[PDB]
């Protein structure tokens, strides 16, 4: 009776549809109270029905009355009563924390933090579990409004729990402390503060420190390590290092695992200053000014600290210093051995010479021990019995070979000669390569996965080295393993092949002679690109796990550009192919579906893409099985999204409109029309994306019923898809309106099963609660359907939609509240239509040199208003960002068309909310102010042609003069200001000079240089005197900026816009070469740092190209001769004292 | 009335699949398809017919692939042939050719998989006739597998006809563009070997064969070795071919090596 | 090859046999050594060595030589060289084929892996096959089958490797290292290990008769319903494994023997017809070198194409040139397999005198007793046991067996419902064949006629195929009653209505329905001319005109050779008149000029035989 009571009360809430009413608010509040009261009984079924009706009323009431719900939730969170009810209300408030407006954020924070400390003090276990789940989402939603002392007292409250005996409360305090300081206000200052506190807890280690607290502080440090990337200094990190090097030899079975976990995750993703002090020769000396022998601590000279680290770790845990013997499992645990091997593996990966060091610095006790051993029996642990040790040594030998072949520049013989002269170990890399081969054929799955990760770390460093033969042997020994009894082994095999460029593999095949035999004297070719592409990846699309099919599609996308099919009309040999690959790196508004550009296009990418689509489509057509059709539709949707069919149109062509191409639309348009394919959505939405792309890619050839299409043989296809799409959307309408059943699916007996599946998945969505989800079937399906309808509707016309606009708008009147991001874009695109709208001398020298010389030769020279009002209210109530951007683009396109502004016929509260957003942008409160602000400014400047432009300039100056980094906020704010003021009387001139002075303030950034290109291109057309004066001003501003290295031209696109500026600059401005040589012959303050050298040389290149192009030779020789430019400017001694200094 | 009977027969078919007998489960799938033909459905009757055909070809695979038995004589081959004929006829009444072509491709693969190549080549050429306007890459792949069938059943002049039809189609749709280059490479090697195998008179010699034998009287080593092989065969020089095959073995696939061995036999 | 059909002065001498098998060892060692230390030998040298080894293991005397204990090293050398050659064609580097000394234990596993390869790699038309160069698949298939019946490995390879997965390992010894005892039956109550065992006894055949009684007793020890139906299929295969004619049980040198239902011809064997037989023998020898399917033939030599029909106690083998038109027209030329019409009731009426190396009599009697106890049970086992008795009923040498067969099948028709088309198609040829061995009396002929008249109106197509085979079996030899022949010409209306409808496009409808349909049609034209009107003969000559005048992908080559062999069978008999012959002459002179070679060849043989009747 109580279960039926809570259920019929939930029904009485959800059946209201009478919102924004005070008695409705009171019954809603008391209903929320009794709902959380239904979840307090000590029984399973009543708690479950309470949980589901509470999640139902939360998610169904999330649209209209949001903050009353969270107000009641906070009012029950403040009670601190039963553990179950507090757990439930707290995790639901954490999941609803990111739906608040930023206006009411600070009262919720100042009301929430004492109860946060109260639940932090709670000793219930699952309360600590939901606390660890709840804190990071809250402080991601609420962090950037808190002052420093509030975060400090929060951190002190969480640090006060680090002495407990339970591991759950320790993990909660650790993860919550790191999660608060990650988001807080100034993350570097809080990192330095927390390192200070957590090392103040471990002031000198020659004391008792309550070893549970040691495990807790090491877990905090393990969480704190990946985030370090006033600043935290290097002495703090070397104190962390000496801490975790002391705490490896403590007598406990848990503190050694915590210490090795910290050390391993420190060596994996290291902080860079600690990295430079660790790889240094003397190292820690410059920072201060089972063991039976002298290892030598990490403060002596002439030996890197990683050498002592590897020596101490290996001599302490996994080796006996008398004989090449395994240490038993009796004294040391085996997960200790696995963690120690991963630690020493990453320590080899940073500095490989440590693996060749003698483990004992002094020869130890020659009477009892005849020989000494090095750290070379570390690779004797493949023969260890336990799995996850042999794979640890597999990963060790893999990263060892990769760190040798990338530490030294592939000069293996000289490097091994230096080491063999220094240290006495006889060791080559073909003594662990057969061991890494032997591990790949082992029985258990975990050692196979670890050996496959070893090949992933190892193989493309191997095959481009002098040991490429063993690299081919490793590729084949991996290739035999596509059919083991695990999904992780399969996805790891298939992720090793997506990091092999087969141009180098084909070169090594053609160069090899007797490796085509291999074992057992085979005869014939060894077609690795065919035995990999056609046999492993397209075949492993036919697995049953969607994990393996999805990662197979990802590996196809990565394997397209590196295939090298034989005898293309571009790259012919393999050596021309690899030379092309390395030369192109080192040496040099319609929807998303279409384009109208001529689009000059690569050739071998067209051949590889046509080959791969021929193979995938051949497997899609003749698929005898079931899962292969989903696995190929995923891969074809992904090959259309990565490689566009409007850009790579000659790749997808299969002669259907032969002579911009349709491609394989017909097979897909059959595949949707069946009755077994739309039963699952996880490939049905992908097939809708592919059908939309393959019908949209034939636009600009075809266009010049559906009279704009122009090609009659294409007409019904679109019709079918278009009709099918409307049917699908009608189904989704009848999901969100609980109504049992042109676009109509009443008589069609296949769509009723679809409606059943959608209703079941929507019930599974309404029962559980998880908001920020990417893999959402029904929402993702509505997104893909509306996306493809938007893409198709650009080909429509008023004769095509003029009898069907009202039912599409009626369908969009319902499905708005589910996913309004890609739902309003359908309204935008529908409103668009309703108003009319090769021989290695060519590749390595000659073609780039003629590009360069041609560059220098050129360088010498009316029903929409309910949905509209609903969208405006949805924008004023939301916090999701892409929704805001899309509503602003809808308003931009609506104001571009000459409509009256009767949408705010009474008030202007919309622009008041816009300026209130400007305020929280300017102080820095807003979480995702980046991708919303240029659309706000574009909307404002589009409004201004009837609010005056100086208000926009004042808001821009308020953003600029007091705010955060300009490359996200300030520059894209100024961009539509510039683009819609220069390109499109005296007051305009004053705004022009104010805007260009604001541009002059920000010259250090290169998008500002793109803006300045637009400036000079517009003013050179108008008047040449103002052009010349402005070029003189920008030249004598910009040249001492280049001289003192204060320009950020580190990017190549930055240097490109700098060179196009010096092309577009007036020649009369650079006509005296005194400033062009005073800013040329400069020396930086310190060229020890890399980016200083890069900015210096990029400035020198940027002026040297002008010295080559714009002026001649005798002029700059006379200009040097009149000045005193000494040739000893950068002597070898000068660079020596600069790299020292 | 009839939907509950269709769901009952489907449940019976799933139960018999779990029991794994499979003539009777496909017979209940024919009952499903007939009950859905009693109403006006379209594709679901085709789905029931195709699943019955999948079960029949699975049972004959279990009776000749997994069990190469001397007593089996192909009863569910005939049953799957009748059911899939009804399925492709329902598709042709509906108007969707690509699905029916996929069904005939499945028939052709299951028929080639038993050691009976002639009807496999016939149904492959039917499935490639059913894909001529729509998907010419599918037509070329069906014709290539048809050529391998007719080369298995030793209708060499049929393989010559289907190879010159493949080169005609890929030239007409190939500007080569992509995989059409792979088609041209395989067809140009096998049409040369299939012209040296059966040496035609100049009366029946189509002008396309005159073009290829004018070109001969694609990778470089293969073009050079095959051009030398045309010269060594029109010379009729034995030791030339005996040393040419040992160099030409890895550059060709299996069936092209079968054609080249047939060339070497019919000059010796 | 040639030693199979020569007189006794030209057979090989017995003293040289050791040297010949040593030469086979030597040429396979030369192939292996040249694969090791150079490039490939050639296609000619490899095909020569493999052909010599296959034919050396095909002969009885040489196989008895290689099965001795003095040459065990030579047999291991053959296994190692053949597995090395097969792994040096289809096994790419870093892959496998599928996913007491030491060399004997290597060789037994070698042969077992090769037999599972024969399941997987070396079958024609397969996907996995596509690396082997397709002129080696019958050769390597026959050499693995003929190698796996060596007494070294036969005790090993009949054990499926699922037993070697489980814990079964006795101690073998038979003067060989591998002389394993027989597999215990408690494992065989699993499904997949019994599937591998029936596969081994299928593709391996048998040996000296003790192995036959061993597998017979264990297969009866098998006798959940999946196990029963698999045991029924295995027992059909095991009883049919003694029907293979020349060496009696080896799948290498043999196939299912067949008896002709067509009579020996009258227009031949005169002073004029012998030259015509010579000319047709040459033209059909070249046709069988072109069109035919090499199931008997394991090499590339074109001069060998034989037929398994014995003399008629079974006598010698008939040479192929003596049987110019004896082969039944239902058979695709050269394919040697079960096709429902292997035995003719002529043969069992005159082989065993009844007119209205293993004892298979006791095996058949036990099968009848077990099946009659199983009939009087789920439907799957019932349908498959009716198929079982339909298959195995060719072995029966007593009329009482067919009498109990007929009464059990009529009772099974009485007790089973009529909504079972699968049991109907397995039932109708068995019932008409049981009627065919006995005399065609009134209470015999009336229910089978009502049965065929009902089952021709079905919706299931192999029910129609079995109906036409029942039509064929009732029209063979029994002098049909004057009331019994009155229910014939409804089948003539069936022949007209289903040859006029598939006149134009033939490949789309079916492949064997139309084939056996016109086969029984030609038998009806031949053996009962006066029963049906001659307008049926004129209409079927015009319908076969629409048959042969079609395009190449309209009427396939098997239908072409079937219809042409049937029309030539009609011409060799003197039953037809002259105007039908003249229409066939104008048909043939129209159809010689088609550009396909073997169609032109057989039409040229037709135009040969047109000008030899007059």
């Amino acid at each position: 009776d109580r279960v039926n009571h809570c259920l019929t009360i939930c029904e009485n809430i959800v059946a209201q549809s009478v919102r924004n009413s005070p008695e409705f608010q009171k019954l809603l509040g008391i209903a929320m109270e009794l709902f959380l009261l239904c979840s307090d009984d000590a029984e399973s079924d009543v708690r479950m029905v309470a949980d589901e009706c509470l999640n139902k009323v939360i998610k169904a009431l999330m649209d209209s009355n949001l903050p009353r719900l969270q107000l009641e939730l906070y009012k029950e969170i403040k009670k601190n009563g039963a553990p179950r009810s507090l757990r439930a209300a707290l995790w639901r408030f954490a999941e609803l924390a990111h739906l608040v407006r930023p206006q009411k954020c600070r009262p919720y924070l100042v009301n929430l933090l004492p109860c946060l400390t109260r639940t932090s003090k709670r000793p219930e276990e699952s309360v600590q579990e939901t606390l660890a789940a709840a804190v990071p989402k809250i402080m991601a939603s609420f962090g950037n409004f808190a002052n420093d002392n509030e975060i400090k007292v929060l951190l002190k409250a969480f640090i006060a729990n680090l002495k407990s005996s339970s591991p759950t409360i320790r993990r909660t305090a650790a993860g919550s402390a790191v999660s608060i300081c990650q988001h807080s206000r100034r993350t570097q200052y809080f990192y330095s503060w927390l390192l200070n506190v957590l090392l103040g807890l471990l002031v000198p280690v020659e004391d008792e420190h309550s070893t549970l607290l040691i495990l807790g502080v090491l877990l905090t440090l393990r969480y704190l390590v990946p985030l370090l990337q006033v600043s935290p200094s290097a002495e703090q990190l070397v104190q962390v290092y000496e801490l975790t090097l002391h705490h490896t030899q403590h007598q406990d079975h848990n503190v050694v695992t915590g210490a090795l976990e910290l050390l391993q995750q420190l060596f994996r993703t290291p902080p860079p200053e600690l990295l430079q002090t660790l790889t240094a020769v003397g190292g820690i000396g410059q920072l201060t000014a089972r063991i039976k022998g002298d290892i030598g601590q990490s403060t002596d000279d002439d030996s890197a600290p990683l050498v002592h680290c590897v020596r101490l770790l290996s001599a302490s845990f996994l080796l006996t210093g008398g004989k090449n013997v395994l240490v038993p499992d009796r004294d040391v645990r085996v997960s200790v051995k696995a963690l120690a091997l991963s630690c020493v593996g990453a320590a080899v990966a940073l500095h490989p010479e440590s693996f060749f060091s003698k483990l004992y610095k002094v020869p130890l006790d020659t009477t009892e021990y005849p020989e000494e051993q090095y750290v070379s029996d570390i690779l004797n642990y493949i023969d260890h019995g336990d799995p996850q040790v042999r794979g640890a040594t597999a990963i060790l030998c893999g990263t060892l070979i990769c760190s040798i072949l990338s530490r030294s520049r592939f000069h293996v013989g000289d490097w091994m000669g230096t080491i063999r002269t220094l240290t006495g170990n006889t060791f080559s890399l073909a003594d662990c390569i057969p061991l890494l081969r032997k591990t790949l054929k082992d029985e258990s799955s975990v050692t196979c996965k670890l050996a496959c990760t070893a090949v992933r770390n190892c193989v493309m460093s191997l095959c481009s080295s002098s040991y490429s033969e063993l690299g081919l042997q490793l590729i084949i020994d991996v290739l035999t393993l596509r059919n083991s009894s695990y999904w992780l082994v399969r996805t790891e095999l298939l992720e090793t092949l997506a990091e092999i460029d087969f141009r180098l593999v084909s070169f090594l095949e053609a160069k090899a002679e007797n490796l085509h035999r291999g074992a057992h004297h085979y005869t014939g070719l060894l077609k690795l690109q065919e035995r990999v592409l056609n046999n492993v990846v397209i075949h492993l699309l036919g697995d049953e796990d969607p994990r393996v099919r999805h990662v197979a599609a990802a590996s196809l996308i990565r394997l397209v550009p590196k295939l090298f099919y034989k005898c293309d009309q571009g790259q012919a040999d393999p050596v021309v192919a690899v030379a092309r690959d390395q030369s192109s790196v080192y040496l040099k508004r319609i929807y998303r579906g279409y384009n109208l550009l001529p689009s000059i296009t690569d050739v071998t990418m067209e051949n590889n893409l046509s080959r791969v689509i021929a193979a995938v489509s051949h497997e899609l057509i003749t698929s005898t099985t079931r899962a292969l059709t989903f696995g190929c539709c995923e891969a074809l949707c992904l090959l259309s999204t990565a490689f566009p069919v409007c850009i790579w149109s000659l790749g997808w062509h299969c002669g259907v409109p032969p002579l911009c191409t349709v491609g394989m639309a017909t097979m897909i348009l059959t595949l949707l029309s069946s009755a077994w394919f739309p039963l699952d959505l996880s490939a049905h939405q992908d097939a809708l994306i592919l059908a939309g792309n393959l019908l949209a890619a034939s636009a600009p050839k075809s266009l010049r019923v559906w009279p704009a299409l122009g090609d009659r043989a294409l007409v019904p296809m679109v019709e079918q898809l278009f009709s099918h799409l409307l049917k699908v959307i009608n189904i989704c309408a009848h999901v969100l309106d609980d109504v049992a059943p042109l676009g109509s699916f009443y008589h069609l007996p296949s769509y009723l099963r679809l409606h059943d599946v959608l209703k079941a998945t929507h019930a599974n969505y309404k029962v559980t609660l998880d908001l920020q989800n990417s893999t959402e079937k029904f929402g993702g399906f509505l997104r893909s359907a509306l996306d493809v309808l938007s893409q198709i509707l650009e080909l429509a016309t008023l004769q095509d939609i003029g009898k069907c606009v009202e039912e599409i708008l009626g369908y969009l009147k319902s499905c708005f509240s589910r996913e309004p991001m890609m739902a309003t874009v359908c309204v935008q695109q529908l409103l668009k239509t309703l108003f009319g709208t090769p021989g290695l001398y060519h590749y390595c020298f000659m073609a780039p040199y003629t590009h360069f010389t041609q560059a220098l030769a050129d360088a010498s020279l009316r029903l929409f208003e309910p949905l509209v009002i609903k969208a405006l209210k949805q924008y004023t109530t939301t916090t999701c960002v892409q929704l805001q951007k899309q509503v602003l683009d809808l308003l931009a396109q609506l104001v571009q068309l000459r409509v009256n502004y009767c949408l705010l016929d009474s008030d202007q509260v919309f622009i008041g909310f816009v300026l209130k957003q400007f305020e929280y942008i300017e102080v820095g409160q807003f979480r995702e102010s980046e991708a919303i602000i240029p659309n706000i400014f574009f909307f404002l400047v589009l409004l201004s042609y009837e609010i005056g432009i100086p208000k926009i300039i004042q808001l821009c100056d308020g953003i600029m003069a007091s705010g955060r980094k300009a490359v996200t906020h300030a520059i894209p704010a100024l961009q539509p200001i510039v683009h819609d003021l220069f390109v499109l009387g005296k007051e305009l001139e004053t705004q022009k000079e104010v805007v260009v002075s604001m541009l002059l303030r920000l010259i250090q950034y290169h998008q500002v240089l793109e803006m300045f290109i637009l400036v000079l291109q517009q003013c050179h057309k108008e008047n040449e005197d103002k052009w010349k004066r402005l070029s003189r001003q920008i030249a004598d501003i910009i040249l001492p900026m280049l001289a003192k290295q204060q320009m950020h031209i580190d990017s190549h696109e930055a240097l490109g816009v700098l060179n196009t500026l010096f092309e577009i600059l007036a020649p009369s401005s650079l006509r005296p070469v005194d400033m062009l040589l005073r800013s040329m012959f400069v020396t930086p303050n310190t060229m020890a740092s890399v980016s200083t050298v890069q900015l210096w040389i990029s400035g020198i290149l940027a002026i040297l190209r002008v010295l080559i192009s714009q002026s001649t030779e005798d002029i700059v020789l006379s200009r040097i001769q009149e000045l005193s430019f000494s040739p000893y400017l950068i002597s070898c001694t000068v660079i020596n004292r600069l790299r020292d200094g | 009335n009839v939907a509950e009977a269709g769901e009952q027969f489907g449940q019976l078919g799933r139960e018999l699949r779990a029991q794994e007998c499979l003539p009777y489960a496909a017979w209940c799938q024919l009952a499903v398809a007939r009950c859905q033909q009693a109403l006006f459905h379209g594709p679901g009757e085709a789905l029931a017919l195709t699943e019955a055909a999948r079960l029949f070809l699975r049972q004959e695979r279990d009776a000749r692939q997994r069990l190469v038995c001397p007593a089996a004589y192909g009863e569910p081959l005939q049953a799957a042939a009748s059911a899939l004929g009804a399925a492709v006829r329902l598709h042709l009444e509906l108007g969707q050719p690509a699905a029916a072509a996929a069904l005939c491709l499945e028939l052709a693969a299951a028929l080639r998989d038993l050691g009976q190549p002639a009807a496999a080549a016939g149904h492959f050429q039917r499935a490639a006739q059913l894909q001529l306007p729509q998907l010419p890459l599918a037509a070329l792949q069906a014709l290539g597998e048809a050529a391998s069938c007719q080369l298995l059943a030793r209708d060499y002049t049929g393989a010559l006809a289907v190879f010159t039809r493949m080169q005609r189609l890929a030239r007409e749709h190939g500007s080569a563009l992509g995989a059409f280059s792979d088609v041209l490479v395989r067809c140009e090697v096998s049409r040369v070997l299939l012209l040296l195998l059966l040496q035609p008179p100049p009366a029946k010699l189509l002008p396309e064969h005159a073009q290829t034998l004018e070109k001969y009287s694609l990778p470089e080593e293969l073009f050079l070795l095959l051009q030398s092989l045309v010269m060594a065969t029109h010379e009729k020089d034995t030791e030339a071919i005996k040393s040419l095959q040992v160099e030409m073995w890895p550059l060709l696939t299996a069936e092209q090596n079968h054609l080249l061995h047939l060339v070497l036999q019919e000059t010796i | 090859v040639v030693v199979s059909k020569l007189p006794s002065h030209l057979h090989l001498p017995p003293e040289k046999e050791k040297d010949i098998v040593k030469f086979v060892v030597a040429t396979l060692e030369a192939l292996s050594w040249h694969l090791i230390h150079e490039q490939i030998p050639l296609s000619l040298d490899l095909q020569a060595g493999l052909d010599c080894c296959c034919l050396a293991l095909q002969l009885p005397g040489l196989w008895s030589v290689v099965s001795s204990t003095e040459f065990v090293t030579h047999a291991c050398s053959l296994i190692h060289c053949v597995h090395f050659i097969l792994e040096a064609v289809a096994v790419q580097p870093g892959e496998q084929l599928l996913s007491n000394p030491k060399y004997i234990t290597a060789a037994c596993e070698m042969v077992a892996e090769m037999v599972e390869s024969l399941q997987s790699v070396l079958a024609l038309g397969h996907k996995r096959n596509s690396g082997v160069p397709a002129f080696l698949t019958p050769l390597l298939r026959n050499i693995i089958i003929s190698l796996a019946r060596l007494p070294l490995v036969n005790s090993y390879t009949r054990v499926p490797p699922l037993v070697w997965k489980l814990g079964w390992s006795p101690k073998p010894g038979g003067d060989f290292g591998t002389a394993f005892p027989e597999i215990p039956v408690e494992f065989l109550q699993e499904k997949e290990v019994f599937k591998e065992f029936i596969y081994r006894i299928n593709t391996l055949g048998w040996t000296s008769r003790t192995q036959f009684e061993e597998t017979w007793a264990t297969l009866l020890g098998v006798l959940r319903t999946q196990i029963n139906v698999l045991a029924v299929q295995a027992i059909t295969s095991l009883v049919l494994s003694a029907m293979t004619v020349p060496v009696a049980g080896n799948p290498a040198v043999s196939c299912l023997e067949q008896q002709p239902r067509n009579k020996p011809l009258k227009a031949l064997d005169t002073r004029f017809g012998r030259k015509l037989s010579i000319i047709r023998g040459i033209v059909e020898q070249e046709i069988q070198a072109m069109v035919s399917k090499r199931e008997n033939i394991a090499t590339h030599h074109l001069y060998q194409a034989w037929d398994p029909v014995p003399s008629l106690t079974t006598g010698a083998l008939i040479s192929h040139e003596k049987l110019l038109l004896q082969i039944n027209p239902e058979r695709e030329l050269g394919s040697m397999s079960y096709k429902l019409g292997q035995v003719s009731i002529h043969s069992v009426w005159l082989g065993n005198s009844i007119t209205p190396g293993v004892d298979i009599h006791s095996c058949s009697q036990f099968l009848l007793e077990l099946y009659s106890r199983w009939i009087l049970t789920p439907a799957i086992l019932i349908s498959e046991v009716v198929r079982s008795l339909l298959v195995v009923s060719d072995l029966f040498t007593e009329r009482n067996q067919f009498e109990l067969m007929y009464v059990t099948l009529t009772e099974l028709r009485r007790v089973h419902p009529s909504e079972d088309e699968i049991l109907a198609q397995y039932l109708v040829p068995a019932t008409c064949k049981a009627a065919a061995v006995l005399g065609m009396d009134k209470a015999v002929a009336e229910p089978v006629s009502r049965l065929l008249e009902s089952t021709l109106r079905s919706s299931h197509l192999p029910s129609r195929v079995g109906a036409l085979h029942g039509v064929l079996y009732v029209l063979e030899c029994d002098l049909l009653d004057d009331t019994a022949k009155q229910l014939i010409p409804v089948i003539s209306d069936y022949l007209l209505s289903n040859l006029k409808g598939i006149a134009h496009c033939v490949n789309i409808h079916s492949q064997q329905h139309v084939l056996v349909m016109c086969a029984t049609a030609f038998y009806l034209i031949e053996n009962y001319p006066l029963d049906v009107g001659p307008e049926f003969s004129a209409s079927i000559i015009q319908m076969c005109g629409v048959m042969l005048s079609g395009s190449e992908e309209s009427t396939p080559s098997i239908i072409y050779h079937c219809a042409l062999r049937g029309l030539e069978r009609l011409l060799l008999s003197e039953q037809l008149s002259r105007l039908d012959a003249e229409s066939l002459v104008k048909l043939s002179v129209d159809r010689v000029n088609v550009h396909s070679p073997h169609r032109a060849m057989a039409a040229l043989g037709l135009m040969l035989t047109c000008m030899y009747t007059g």
